[PDB]
């Protein structure tokens, strides 16, 4: 039921779902349901825009997702709207 | 919302990577800044091989081992057969 929702998560692999559950725009729902459809977090920074949107459905949460994975935070640090 | 705002994207981008990284009991603050002027992007981060860290400026294979874990394990283990 529901991309399955059984309480198995006590079985998931404590590291790598540590890393997706402290992904940005996605929350503990769509955590969830990542895990269950993505197989790892080196996938979902593997995969396009439209895949994270098509699983989580909500097309801002990919977005933020994909457009956190993808920038470089010591770039925006290092240059842009300016810095000293 | 990530592009609310630029000036705090960067605050929370950077926040959320160093947690990131500490994912694994090994791999500190110490190691999360060090990979933060290392790569300077979660995509590199999560792209980074066990050797990837340890060449960094101070990190080690033990927790770049840890850290390859984390970012190249699936959440669920074997759900069928990803992997196996």
């Amino acid at each position: 039921m529901d991309s399955e929702t059984l309480p198995e998560s006590e079985k998931y692999n404590p590291g790598p779902q540590d890393f997706l559950l402290k992904m940005p725009g996605v929350n503990a729902k769509n955590c969830r349901s990542l895990m269950h459809h993505v197989k790892n977090i080196a996938e979902l920074a593997a995969l396009s825009q439209d895949e994270l949107t098509s699983i989580l459905g909500n097309a801002a949460n990919a977005k933020q997702l994909y457009d956190f994975i993808h920038t470089s935070f010591a770039e925006v640090v290092s240059k842009g709207k300016g810095k000293k | 919302m990530a592009d609310l705002l630029m000036e705090k994207l960067e605050q929370d981008f950077v926040s959320r990577v160093t947690e990131c990284l500490t994912t694994v009991k090994s791999v500190n603050k110490t190691d999360s800044q060090t990979l933060l002027t290392t790569f300077g992007s979660l995509e590199q981060l999560i792209a980074a091989s066990r050797e990837d860290l340890a060449l960094c400026p101070g990190l080690g294979p033990q927790k770049a081992r840890r850290l390859f874990d984390v970012l190249h394990e699936p959440f669920l283990k074997v759900p069928g057969g990803l992997e196996h």
